[PDB]
């Protein structure tokens, strides 16, 4: 029912309110199962508020057959009650309907309740209903909780014979400790103190907003329960287009066979008009837009017939390369179908590349210029990886850096002496502590200038990162300005650069919350937490027009690689993708502004589904985002990035793993992809080295330069295999959606942890079927070489560097560090925009300082089993 | 079978998700009657210790997946003897993460027993 | 180039022999009838040739045989699951409703395993042997029959 | 029995380079892959060394596990007859017949097979296709990984 869950919040509140001056003993009690002889004293896994000297906790069993409740428990209580402590709680195993053996040995007594209880008549039946003095109906935003609480209230008062009271003043609260920052429980907690207080006990007037009430307004909510099934209403919004694809194809193809048979009578002598007035009739039966496809369709022919694309202003584009042999190879192949029912039903299910429903791609065609040379650096100090990225970048117009942290920063903590934390620090990726350390990351770089665009891989901390890496780009150019003009811009002309900085400023963090729980298991913050401040920055960029830099990168890559199929990881991806839809639709934000900032991340196998994985993401995106949502064209296309799979690649026989990279290559060329990573052939063993790097990108440069076949820009198209397994994904990933759907959506489906559970059973199959010998893999279970079975990163001097640049950082703000720390805080409680302080937090506060704020509000990330 | 009822807190090392193993082995120690104390993933040495001595345990089961566990487990050892609990047993089973010369190394420090993948 | 001016003209013939019989029956639906249509199709079944009109006639037979598990005597394994439990058909035949198409695709490129077997001159690919044929060859009769258990490991 | 032909298909040795061998095995990848794309009866895969040696123990399984790879990691392998439908291979189909029946015409304006052997015309045909391959190669008109393109910094021979 969430005891441990709630009683952990409460305990926040105490030290919310009172500004943790009050010592707490917390006795835990757990059943133990009498066959095992053991126990799971599992409540300490969920507390999260207990981490302070004035916290203790001790969990026992109850050793005992039909109790809930230790035989030991009153001189354990004794012993705390001994230890000065200000308020012992005690909490029991799960209660029956009789069972209140709690009731005696403590002062105040708590029945803690779900919405589902059964009939009514049943309270009638729980002796605890008939002792306690607070009752709090928990998980309140479950079904029924609204008659639920009018129930119990009802019964509470019954039980008292309290007559001549309001049964909304009965002591019955509906919580949710499962929402951060929950009034619910607050509310319970403000009752709780009254009664504890007048119950001998001292104290401080509190800092908490006194709310009054009984039930949670069920705030901060993020994906609100009307839109529970949207997952399923984009199911049948795809289906739908299809059975109208068969439909309007049957019109046309009758509409083409009578006028058909029309002009044969008349070749013929003999005459029957009738046949005229049926096709007629398929005119008007065809669509409005099915009609004027069909008409294009001949002049859509003449356009992929020439050499050139021509399309006052003119723009021609070359249609045909020309081979070693003398064939002419068009980018874009038309079909040749003569019946016009054909022609409608590809028009509608896979038009040519940069059409509706662009399942050959987003674009007319590939971009002719030299690939996008992603330069990634990330490794030691902010010192070590701005040299990197300033000899990688050297003598290049396209600034386009990407940017890894190391795991310290990737947790929103901050580097320190401790040995769990000071190993980690500048190993794997970039140390980044504070504000200072950002700047010197991107030095020399100009963040504001167009050709440069700054990508940075983080997930749990990435809005305080984004607020560095913003105020870094503002501070850039009131440096620039302090330089050019030699005196500090006005307070009118500060603040006119600032704004002109956020609107220009390009770059993106590939932060994706849905994917951390799901697949990684790497969160920091609770995922409704995150959600919220993820639409708070949504919500600032929209105020300042930040419209060149992207905020979230949908990432299905992680789920992969923990043993996802194709189908699962595919679906998982493209349902996080709609919920990110209709969580920025819920804070009251049009479809167009979001949807066209919409990066993806997918990961390419060896199964057959990953051929048309790209296409199937496309349609399902594009048709949905036009019925469902009704967007624009920019955010009907839907473009993502696919990296070849490193769970295909083994340590067992590297040199196998480029050919397997490069089928993997090929595929996602083939199906006109968006962005290509390759791997290297050592990534299953070793550092990827400057050589094994060259094979990796050699891949890349073959198939796109020398590969005949893919001088050809839709290949893919008109294969029967393709159409087919396009149709078969497409379906299972609607299916998918349906079954998250009835689990209350993604959120819900995470809820029960169906994704991280799904997984999981998908990974062990691969991993039975790949021992047995029944999944075959060359160089491993199978063909295996008959001759044998068969750093540091970071200096020392950086990991003090960065210690004495972050305590170096805290004396600079002493003054202004609580202060900042304490507003940042409220605008939580205050349930304000968080990003919006986080512009300011980051100024005075390093990322470790507003992490554990985020900590204490109460934002942090509950485990769970 | 055991003489007193044996208390265990497991979890996994710092920033280390992977606790699909941990979760393995608190399930044969509830079977085989020990009362453990789950602490789940993503504990830190200063998190793990707290509960050790708050609970009073006789043994501490930490998987390390994401290497650093040299330095882990020295600091568990020391933060152990230094807030009176040294009579707790650190205990340490990260697949093969771990090699000879770690194990040998660790287990010289202080740590109870380090379980190789032999 | 004969037989492809033969395709193109029957493949016409095929297209408007359905296109007749297709609008006859959708007059019928609507009241008044004119079996003069029927007259122009029962041409069409004459133009068609012997060879061309069988074709046709067992492309609903023939997909229907493509359309299990098995290609039922003997018997052969027609899909192959993959991990994430899709079927796979080791022959995917086209969904064409223009009997023109289906036609023109019959003469042009059949089914692997039938005339003019470019798809393939075998049904299906064999299960014993892979098409794997590897050179060898080093020193004297000795040395390379070693070579040759090698490969053939 | 006779209308069905058998061919054997073994990937281009003119495609592998001694620059950079280790790309060698991306292009005879390729190769493999269309080869069983198109039902193939039988295949050869050549090594990455093959512009140096003849075929090492080491090098002709990297050789020999394309041909295993392709055929039991493949996914869209496991049809077997994935270039039927494609837009692309009709069209290509058609067009590459069509030029080898008008290279049919030609030879047989010049005696047949033998007739135009008398004119050294196929040895002659060759050599020019040879040069012009040559004549793009050598420019950088037809780019070649590693070799008039995306040099090794690093390596010198
Ligand atoms: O590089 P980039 O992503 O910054 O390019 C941004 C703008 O370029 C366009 N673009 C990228 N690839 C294209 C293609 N293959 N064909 C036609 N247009 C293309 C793209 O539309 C984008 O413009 P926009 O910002 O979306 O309005
Ligand atoms: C610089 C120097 C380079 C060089 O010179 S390298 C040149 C070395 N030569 C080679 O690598 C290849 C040599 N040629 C051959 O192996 C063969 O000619 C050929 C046709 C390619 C392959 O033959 P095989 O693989 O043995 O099979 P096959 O076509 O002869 O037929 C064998 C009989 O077995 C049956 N069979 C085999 N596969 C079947 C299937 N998938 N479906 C149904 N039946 C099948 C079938 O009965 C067939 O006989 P038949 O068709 O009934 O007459």
């Amino acid at each position: 029912a969430g005891k441990s869950s709630l009683t952990d919040e409460l305990i926040r509140r105490f030290r919310l309110d009172q500004d943790d001056a009050l010592s707490i003993a917390v006795i835990s009690i757990d059943p133990s199962r009498r066959k095992s002889g053991g126990a799971l004293l599992g409540d300490r896994i969920r507390m999260n508020a207990i981490n302070h000297p004035n916290i203790f906790m001790r969990s026992l069993a109850t050793r005992e057959a039909g109790s809930e409740i230790s035989q030991a428990l009153p001189d354990v209580i004794a012993a705390c009650k001994a230890a000065r402590f200000d308020l012992v709680i005690v909490e029991t195993s799960g209660i029956g309907q009789g069972d209140a053996a709690i009731v005696p040995h403590v002062d105040l007594s708590l029945y803690v309740m779900t919405p589902e209880f059964g009939a009514a008549s049943q309270l009638e039946k729980i002796d605890m209903l008939d002792f306690a003095d607070f009752v709090a109906i928990n998980k309140f935003d479950r079904k029924g909780a609204q008659d639920a609480w009018r129930d119990v209230a009802k019964q509470v008062q019954r039980n008292r014979e309290q007559w001549h009271s309001r049964a909304e003043d009965m002591p019955v609260y509906g919580t949710q400790a499962s929402r951060f920052n929950d009034d619910g429980v607050t509310m319970l907690y403000q009752g709780l103190v009254g009664a504890l207080g007048a119950r001998g006990m001292s104290l401080k007037p509190g800092t908490l907003p006194n709310l009054e009430g009984r039930i949670s307004t069920g705030q901060n909510v993020i994906v609100p329960p009307a839109r529970s099934r949207y997952l399923a209403e984009l199911a049948d919004t795809v289906r739908a287009y299809h059975r109208r694809v068969v439909a309007q194809s049957k019109l046309a193809r009758e509409r083409q066979q009578l006028r058909a048979a029309h002009d044969m009578l008349q070749g013929a002598g003999h005459e029957s008009a009738a046949l005229e007035t049926l096709a007629s009739e398929r005119d008007v039966s065809l669509g409005a837009v099915e009609r004027k496809l069909l008409a294009m369709w001949p002049q859509m022919q003449q356009a992929y017939s020439g050499d050139e694309y021509v399309v006052d202003k003119e723009i021609r584009t070359g249609l045909i390369s020309t081979t070693l042999s003398g064939t002419k190879i068009r980018k874009v192949v038309l079909p040749r179908f003569e019946d016009e029912g054909e022609i409608l039903k590809w028009l509608m299910r896979e038009n040519v590349p940069g059409s509706f429903p662009y399942t050959a791609g987003v674009f007319a065609f590939k971009r002719e210029g030299e690939d996008p040379t992603r330069m990634f650096a990330g490794e030691g100090d902010a010192f070590r990886t701005n040299r990197r990225f300033k000899l990688v970048s050297e003598g290049m117009e396209a600034k386009r850096l990407s940017t890894a942290f190391d795991s310290v920063t990737l947790y929103g903590e901050d580097p320190h002496e401790r040995p769990d934390i000071y190993g980690k620090v500048g190993n794997s990726g970039v140390s980044i502590a504070t504000l200072e350390d950002m700047k010197v990351l991107y030095d020399g770089f100009d963040l504001t200038n167009p050709s440069t665009s700054v990508s940075m891989t983080i997930n749990g901390p990435a809005p305080t990162i984004l607020a560095m890496f913003m105020n870094t780009a503002i501070d850039q150019q009131i440096d620039r300005f302090r330089a050019d003009n030699g005196r500090d811009p006005t307070a009118d002309e500060e603040a006119k650069i600032r704004a002109w900085v956020l609107q220009n400023v390009r770059g993106t963090v590939q932060a994706d919350i849905l994917k951390e729980d799901q697949g990684q298991n790497t969160c920091i913050f609770s995922t409704e937490f995150s959600l919220k401040v993820m639409g708070d920055i949504q919500e600032y960029f929209v105020h300042h027009q930040v419209r060149n830099f992207y905020s979230v990168s949908i990432s299905g890559y992680h789920i992969a690689e923990a043993g996802a199929n194709p189908i699962s990881q595919l679906a998982f991806t493209l349902a996080n993708g709609f919920t990110y839809v209709e969580a920025y639709l819920a804070r009251g934000m049009h479809i167009d502004d979001f949807a066209p900032n919409l990066s993806f991340f997918f990961s390419n196998g060896m199964d057959p589904e990953y051929s048309v994985l790209g296409r199937v993401a496309r349609r399902i995106w594009a048709v949905t985002m036009r019925d469902k949502y009704g967007a624009n064209d920019r955010s009907q296309k839907l473009k993502y990035h696919i990296q070849t799979s490193g769970r295909s690649l083994h340590a067992q026989e590297i040199d196998f793993n480029d050919i397997r990279t490069t089928l993997q290559a090929l595929i996602a060329i083939y199906d006109n992809c968006n962005s290509l990573h390759t791997n290297a052939y050592d990534e299953a063993i070793t550092t990827p080295t400057a050589e094994s790097v060259r094979r990796a990108l050699a891949i890349q440069l073959i198939i796109n330069r020398e590969w005949g076949v893919a001088k050809c820009e839709n290949p893919n198209q008109g294969s029967f295999l393709i159409e087919e397994l396009t149709d078969l994904v497409e379906e299972a990933v609607l299916q998918e959606f349906e079954r998250i759907a009835e689990r209350g959506g993604v959120l819900g489906a995470m809820e029960t942890g169906y994704q991280r559970g799904k997984i999981q059973e998908e990974s062990l199959y691969y991993e039975q079927l790949k021992h047995d010998g029944t999944l075959p893999i060359i160089g491993v279970n199978t063909f295996r070489n008959p001759n044998g079975d068969p750093l540091a990163r970071s200096s020392e001097d950086e990991k003090q560097s960065q210690l004495h640049r972050l305590t170096e950082f805290h004396g600079a703000h002493q003054a202004d560090a609580e202060a900042m720390l304490a507003r940042l805080r409220q605008a939580v409680i205050d349930n304000r925009n968080v990003f919006a302080v986080l512009m300011d937090a980051v100024r005075v506060c390093s990322l470790g300082q507003i992490t554990h704020a985020l900590f204490e509000v109460g934002g942090q990330y509950r485990r769970n089993m | 079978g055991p003489a007193n009822k044996v208390r265990f807190v497991t979890a996994a090392s710092l920033f280390d998700g992977h606790d699909a193993s941990i979760n393995i082995m608190r399930r044969i120690l509830q079977s085989q009657g020990c009362e453990v104390i789950h602490l789940g993933h993503n504990r830190s040495v200063q998190e793990v210790v707290t509960a050790a001595l708050q609970e009073d345990v006789q043994g501490i089961a930490i998987s390390s997946y994401q290497g650093g566990h040299v330095e882990y487990f020295k600091y568990m050892i020391d933060l152990l003897r230094e807030h009176g609990g040294e009579h707790i047993q650190v205990f340490g089973g990260g697949g093969g993460v771990i090699v000879p010369d770690e194990i040998r190394e660790l287990q010289a420090y202080g740590v109870a027993r380090i379980y190789s993948p032999e």
